[PDB]
């Protein structure tokens, strides 16, 4: 039964990424006063399969000055992490019920720098290494707030578990409080996923590797929006209606993933220096201040949460 | 017979390769504003599956748009070589078809067909985005009319 | 005003030859609009009109499934449109052949040919001018 | 018009709803019509092992009650 | 056993995809950034146990120590700022 | 007469009201939600796209596309081999060679155009004193070889016979402007 | 020094010498689009050469035909009539709008904001429709010729242009909402590529690159050439000489173009369209086919065109990118002896290196966009 559960978890998220590609294209088109894909299949639902076939049918021109080891284990690692992140997620009951689950998320997210850096060091150049260093620095820098935000918001629920946030928001979202922490969390998800306006790394791989990188990217997108939904937009949980919880979670995650593309179409890009100034001069001060605020709140209020 | 399933396999491969055409837009001159107008809403390049502009390292088709000079030919050839097989080329305009209004000049290549092999020639100075789209669909059909697996089987 | 939209939609769906015609249309021309049939040409193509759509979509055409021995159920070209309908479809006119017919002249093609860029009946160039310099030919008997 | 992105939005929504209800149903099936008991500390693990030992069929979810 | 199974499955799937792929046919600024990230990640390490520390009785002490941590971290940040360590204008 | 862009008529006020307004603009991300709203509005409009092979873009009776060699109602050709087209063609794309025909007339033996040299300027049909060579309406004549675009008297006469039912009408439309 | 070659793989080749992330040396490379227009023109009549100007600076093409027309008319010592002058002004302003759409939107595209491109190239299509309705070609309309204009306007064109001018303003506002006050746009543009007025002058700049630094120089309010002296419009000047000021200048220019088009439409006069001097401009076809002299003139004009008394000129046009000039030398022949084209992008690229001082790699791509660099007018 467990292998069946694993299949039910993995297959749909991959399908959902493959179709999130199409949703992005169509939304950007309609925002640009055009349609997008209409032909290959009814409304385009065959275009992702077409593209997958095309890529995987191309011929890989593997750079000659390179290392096959780091050439193969970079996208393998990326996809492995992007899939193993979806495991602990309570939807509402999790495939693997972990304590310290958000910490597992932090770590398995921070482990992608290794691939995004080995790819560059493998490609024998200096421009690719420059780009890789810069992207690594960006991702690293934003991991700091990605961590502190949770460190401060996990004091309204005294546990690092994801199955406690359901009862923590059994009456009210964690957005009304910490809406300044969300606005800083919703963005570090863009910069972490190198998503516009933070795409200074994609604005040098064969068909298969490029496809794996694409899959990892969009999977991480869906997952970050799912974390937002679970944490700051706690859906409904009636003990007998996991169906209800899952429906609401899906709706909110789709809202968020469409907001990402809304933004991509709406705004220009950033400049690496200004992108780093943003964090190190606007997000870290406010983050530390609100961290102290949220360490004091449960004290000068008698609302310090429990450890079950 | 194996012939039936091999025909169907080739048909599927060609469907994918023709429905996921990604262009490298080697745009040199006034035969590129028309490609832009073709990506624009009224023609929506992206509606058939042809992305607006991708990287020259993961592209399938290559649109040569405008006058190719003797100072620019080596870079175009290097791009063609870097591109991954199976790769196709489309020559958009008189300049790239035969040199056009500068055919008798000292700094012009009298046809991109001397630097790279071409599959579809689009005539005009400039050819409307409608004509460029017609040419790209002609390329789609040229792809749909391939028999790779058949020739490898009856070899 | 939403139920009226749904009604317009269901009539747009059922406005064809049932499910078979609906699938035919939706899969050849990714569109299920309903319009007025102004005419039909010798080659089996149909030309529809609707003046409430915007400029560029107020006229359109459904091509034939066969043209001069060719399965055009999927393959389709704007080169199939003969001239008289080409001129009304690219909006050079407000009047189609049915009302404004062309000038009946011989030496005009009765059967239209589409693009032949690679078919065996394509165009091969050559020189139309005869030989200029005629050589000398000696007799077939010696001395 | 804008109502042509739904063919994909709904596909993704169904694919994102499947995991949750699938896991819930499979839990209810593998654990005797009840949720999968969680063990955040050793006390709950002890209770679970004890239920398993008193079951007589080596399964923690076979509740016995007063009859025994 | 279950975590092991899931991660093994993911690794197998990735390697299978990447096999099919082939079988079908100096500036000190970045260093300073890395160092600052170290000095903040270790602070995260010292800051993570607050959900267990705020369950204690010595609240007047946890308040104090957490405030000390955050304050001196902010001061170090401000100094790295004043000394032009967050500029990028070579 | 001139104007100023990015210049204020006078200094502003540092009042708490305006300072708080600017601080709200900064923190609450106000000037960006309006761009989000513009994109949403555009999402909720009708796109300008058209099915190409079924819906065609609009043109005019003056469009300069593919070439054609015309005839008279009798069926006789019109080109009298006067070479004005060859003499005005900027790209030197027209090659002509004429002779006296057995019926004693000025007619061509050779009339070649190179579509890889034509810039599609119309000067040839501006010069033709008989309306024999015309840059017709067609634009969908792409090929796969560079040798199908070297036209000749035969190809051009076939194109004329093909498209005369349209060329004649467009000329009837526009000939009063020229 | 971390040197690199950037731009190709769309004919630009920058050679950049950096220092970390800063930019120390920018060496542009030229001649990737050099065809030999100025030499080919020497083997072609004064009419066989016009298309070359439509092909130079290919986003306007008519403010290009116009300069050549004015130069040849200055030599011939003729002048076209009022209706031709008004049509020519109207369409020059339309080309201005096209060019400024192009500039702003490709700027925002190379920066990252891409939706204006698609929102505005539809309007560009609608104006190519005018181009075609009047000339038969969407872009390269060999429509403005020495002596006036080839053909008159069809009977349903001014109404369409009015319907278009009605709404182009709301479209500009749609774009301004997204771009002008966006903090990210302002950060990408403000204080970038600053340049002072005296250095601009000494570097040879023209147009927005002049009047974004406080200078007051427009070759339509000064040195006017067409009936522009009969129409009103403002010239927007800047205060700091940065990309933001130039953006605002181009926008307000797109607005003054509508202000001029309203007047051109309302004041369109009747009459002929080309000088009735059949030794310069051909006669009509009925007169050609009924009158001997008209037919002789047609023959001579389309075989051995009009002869131009010797001399030299430099006729400057306030093109959307600045002063477009033509040093045209004439012998008493049907063909010219020399035609040198003055393009602003030339000096603008020349000054790119100084304008990219104390800036990163991602600001150079905006410094370029602020010049509207088209390489046809440059490489020629
Ligand atoms: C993760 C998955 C990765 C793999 C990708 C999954 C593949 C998805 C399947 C997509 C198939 C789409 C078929 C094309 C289509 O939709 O029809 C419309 C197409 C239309 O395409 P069109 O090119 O003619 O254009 C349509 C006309 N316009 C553009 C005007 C609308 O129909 C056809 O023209 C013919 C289809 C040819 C391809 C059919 C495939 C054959 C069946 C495959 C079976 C092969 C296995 C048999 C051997 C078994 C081994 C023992
Ligand atoms: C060639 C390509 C190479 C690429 C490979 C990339 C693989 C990386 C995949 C991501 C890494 C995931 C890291 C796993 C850490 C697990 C942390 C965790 O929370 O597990 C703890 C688990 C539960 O304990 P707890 O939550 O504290 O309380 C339970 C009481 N009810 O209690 C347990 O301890 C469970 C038992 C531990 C299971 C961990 C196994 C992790 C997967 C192993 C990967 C092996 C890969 C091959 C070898 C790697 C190289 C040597
Ligand atoms: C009890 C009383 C006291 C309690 C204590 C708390 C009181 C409230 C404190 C106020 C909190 C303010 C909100 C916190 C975040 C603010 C961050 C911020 O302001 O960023 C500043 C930065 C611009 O800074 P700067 O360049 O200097 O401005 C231009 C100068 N003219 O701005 C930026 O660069 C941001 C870049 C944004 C780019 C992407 C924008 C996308 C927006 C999409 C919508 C997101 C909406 C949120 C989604 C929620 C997710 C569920
Ligand atoms: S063919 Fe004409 S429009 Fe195309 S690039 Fe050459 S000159 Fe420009
Ligand atoms: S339209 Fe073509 S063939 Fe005719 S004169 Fe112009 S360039 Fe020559
Ligand atoms: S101008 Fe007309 S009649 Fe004279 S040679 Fe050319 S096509 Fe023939």
């Amino acid at each position: 039964m467990f292998f069946i559960n694993i299949l039910t978890l993995l297959v749909p998220i991959l399908i959902a990424m493959a179709f999130l590609t199409l949703v992005e294209r169509k939304i950007l088109g309609y925002m640009q006063l055009r349609k997008g894909p209409n032909i290959v299949g009814p409304y385009g639902i065959l275009q992702p399969f077409a593209d997958a076939m095309k890529l995987f049918m191309k011929e890989p021109m593997r750079p000659l000055t390179t290392s096959m080891s780091l050439f193969i284990i970079a996208p393998t690692l990326s996809l492995t992490l992007a899939l193993s992140l979806w495991v602990p997620l309570p939807m509402p009951h999790p495939l693997i019920n972990l304590n310290l689950g958000i910490l597992f998320i932090l770590a398995t997210s921070s482990l992608s720098v290794y691939s995004i850096l080995w790819s560059g060091w493998a490609s024998n150049s200096k421009y690719s290494l420059f780009g890789a260093l810069r992207a690594v620095a960006q991702t690293i820098s934003y991991e700091v707030t990605m961590a502190i935000i949770l460190l401060s918001v996990l004091l309204m629920n005294g546990s690092y578990s994801l199955q406690t946030l359901i009862t923590t928001q059994e009456h009210m979202w964690l957005l009304l409080p910490a809406w300044p922490m969300a606005m800083m969390w919703f963005i570090s998800t863009l910069a972490e996923t190198n998503r516009a306006p933070f795409d200074l790394t994609e604005g040098e791989y064969a068909a298969g590797p490029f496809a794996l990188f694409f899959m990892a990217e969009y999977t991480n997108i869906i997952l970050m929006n799912a974390l937002t939904t679970i944490i700051f937009l706690g859906p409904l949980y009636y003990i007998n209606l996991p169906e209800l919880y899952s429906t609401n979670f899906m709706m909110e995650a789709l809202l968020l993933s469409s907001t990402f593309l809304w933004i991509r179409a709406s705004y220009p890009r950033f400049r690496y220096d200004q992108l780093m100034h943003l964090l190190w001069k606007n997000f870290l001060p406010l983050t530390l201040a609100l961290c102290m605020w949220h360490i004091s709140l449960p004290i000068f209020t008698a609302g310090v949460p429990p450890y079950m | 017979r194996a012939e039936y399933v091999v025909t169907k396999l080739d048909d599927l491969i060609n469907w994918a390769r023709r429905s996921s055409l990604w262009p490298m837009t080697f745009g040199l001159a006034c035969c590129a504003v028309e490609m832009m107008h073709m990506a624009a809403p009224r023609y929506d390049m992206d509606r058939f599956g042809v992305v607006f502009r991708a990287s020259p390292r993961q592209a399938d088709v290559m649109i040569v748009a405008g006058t190719l000079t003797n100072k620019m030919a080596p870079a175009l050839r290097k791009v063609y070589d870097q591109m991954p097989e199976p790769r196709y080329v489309v020559s958009m305009g008189s300049c790239a078809n035969g040199g056009g209004y500068y055919h008798y000049s000292y700094s012009v290549v009298r046809g991109c067909d001397r630097i790279v092999p071409v599959d579809i020639y689009v005539p005009g100075c400039p050819p409307t985005a409608e004509a460029l789209l017609y040419g790209i669909l002609q390329l789609q059909r040229k792809i749909k009319r391939e028999q790779k697996l058949k020739i490898w089987y009856r070899r | 005003e939403l139920v009226e939209v749904l009604k317009r939609g269901v009539q747009q769906v059922t406005g064809h030859g049932g499910l078979r015609g609906l699938l035919r249309v939706f899969f050849r021309a990714n569109d299920i609009r309903i319009g007025t049939l102004v005419g039909e040409d010798k080659y089996g193509n149909k030309y529809y009109e609707d003046n409430k759509q915007f400029f560029g979509r107020h006229r359109w055409v459904i091509y034939t499934t066969e043209m001069n021995g060719k399965n055009t159920f999927w393959d389709v070209d704007g080169s199939m449109v003969p001239p008289e309908w080409h001129r009304w479809l690219h909006c050079m006119t407000d009047d189609p052949p049915t009302t404004n017919p062309p000038t009946a002249r011989k030496f005009i093609w009765t059967n239209h040919k589409f693009n032949v860029s690679a078919t065996p009946e394509q165009y091969v160039p050559y020189s139309t001018t005869r030989k200029k310099i005629h050589e000398w030919v000696p007799p077939s008997t010696p001395y | 018009m804008w109502f042509e992105i739904l063919p994909g939005l709904a596909i993704m929504g169904v694919c994102l709803v499947i995991p949750g209800v699938s896991t819930a149903y499979i839990h209810k099936f593998t654990n005797g019509g009840k949720e999968k008991r969680v063990a955040r500390v050793q006390y709950q693990w002890y209770l679970m092992e004890r239920d398993r030992r008193i079951s007589g069929v080596n399964r923690y979810y076979v509740s016995k009650g007063l009859e025994n | 056993m279950n975590l092991y199974t899931v991660i093994f499955i993911n690794i197998l799937l990735s390697l299978t995809l990447i096999l099919v792929a082939f079988w079908l046919p100096f500036s000190m600024k970045f260093f300073l950034v890395a160092i600052t990230f170290l000095l903040f990640d270790l602070e995260i390490a010292l800051l993570l146990p607050l959900p267990w520390a705020i369950q204690t009785i010595k609240t007047s002490t946890m308040m104090i120590m957490a405030f000390i941590l955050v304050t001196i971290l902010s001061l170090g940040l401000a100094y790295e700022w004043t000394q032009k360590g967050l500029e990028w204008t070579e | 007469t001139y104007k100023y862009v990015n210049k204020k008529e006078q200094e502003s006020e540092v009042d708490m009201k305006s300072a708080t307004d600017n601080a709200a603009r900064i923190l609450m991300w106000t000037e960006l939600i309006r761009g989000l709203g513009m994109t949403l509005s555009y999402l909720f409009r009708e796109p300008a796209t058209i099915n190409y092979p079924f819906e065609k873009g609009p043109l005019s009776p003056r469009f300069r596309g593919e070439h054609a060699l015309r005839r008279y109602p009798s069926g006789e050709e019109r080109c009298i081999a006067c070479k004005l087209c060859e003499a005005i063609c900027p790209a030197q794309a027209i090659t002509i060679e004429a002779e006296p025909r057995a019926d004693g007339s000025r007619r061509t033996t050779r009339y070649d155009i190179d579509m890889t040299k034509c810039i599609y300027c119309g000067f040839c049909q501006e010069a033709c004193p008989v309306d024999a060579i015309v840059e017709g309406p067609n634009f969908e004549f792409s090929t796969e070889t560079h040798e199908e675009l070297l036209y000749n008297k035969e190809k051009l006469l076939n194109n004329g016979d093909k498209w005369e039912a349209e060329i004649a009408a467009n000329i009837q439309a526009d000939y009063l402007y020229r | 020094n971390m040197t690199l070659n950037f731009g190709p793989q769309g004919v630009l080749r920058l050679v950049l010498e950096l220092s970390g992330e800063m930019v120390r040396k920018c060496d542009p490379h030229i001649g990737l689009l050099h065809r030999g227009t100025e030499k080919l023109i020497e083997y072609k009549t004064y009419l066989q050469a016009l298309p070359y100007f439509d092909r130079l600076d290919y986003v306007s093409m008519m403010c290009n035909e116009q300069a050549y027309s004015i130069a040849v008319e200055k030599l011939l010592n003729i002048q076209p009539p009022p209706r031709a002058q008004w049509i020519r002004v109207l369409f020059g302003e339309i080309t201005r709008i096209l060019n400024h759409i192009m500039a702003v939107t490709t700027h925002a595209l190379d920066i990252g904001a891409m939706t204006p491109f698609f929102w505005m190239f539809e309007e560009r299509e609608k104006m190519f429709e005018f181009y075609e309705r009047v000339s038969g070609a969407r872009m390269h309309a060999a429509y403005i010729r020495p002596g006036g204009v080839h053909q008159d306007l069809p009977l349903g064109l001014l109404d369409d242009i009015y319907e278009f001018s009605k709404n182009f303003s709301l479209r500009i506002d749609e774009v301004e909402e997204m771009l002008t006050n966006n903090r990210i746009w302002r950060n990408r543009t403000v204080d970038i590529g600053v340049v002072t007025a005296e250095d601009a002058l000494n570097y040879g700049f023209s147009g927005v690159m002049l009047r974004g630094s406080g200078i007051q120089w427009d070759l339509r309010k000064t040195q006017p050439y067409d009936v522009y002296d009969q129409v009103e419009f403002d010239v927007p000047i800047g205060s700091r000489g940065d990309c933001y000021d130039r953006y605002l200048c181009r926008v307000e220019e797109m607005r003054q173009s509508l202000r001029i088009i309203e007047q051109c439409l309302n004041k369109m006069p009747p009459g002929e369209i080309k000088v009735d001097d059949a030794k310069v401009s051909p006669p009509k076809r009925a007169e050609m086919k009924t009158s001997m002299e008209s037919l002789i003139h047609h023959f001579k004009l389309y075989t051995e065109g009009y002869q131009v008394p010797p001399g030299a000129t430099y006729t400057a046009i306030e093109a959307p990118k600045g002063e477009f000039g033509v040093y045209l030398v004439s012998d008493g022949s049907s063909r010219p002896y020399r035609c040198k084209i003055k393009a602003p992008g030339f000096a603008h690229l020349a000054g790119l290196d100084k304008m990219s001082k104390g800036h990163m790699l991602a600001d150079v791509v905006a410094i370029i966009g602020t010049q509207d660099i088209v390489f046809g007018e440059i490489d020629r």
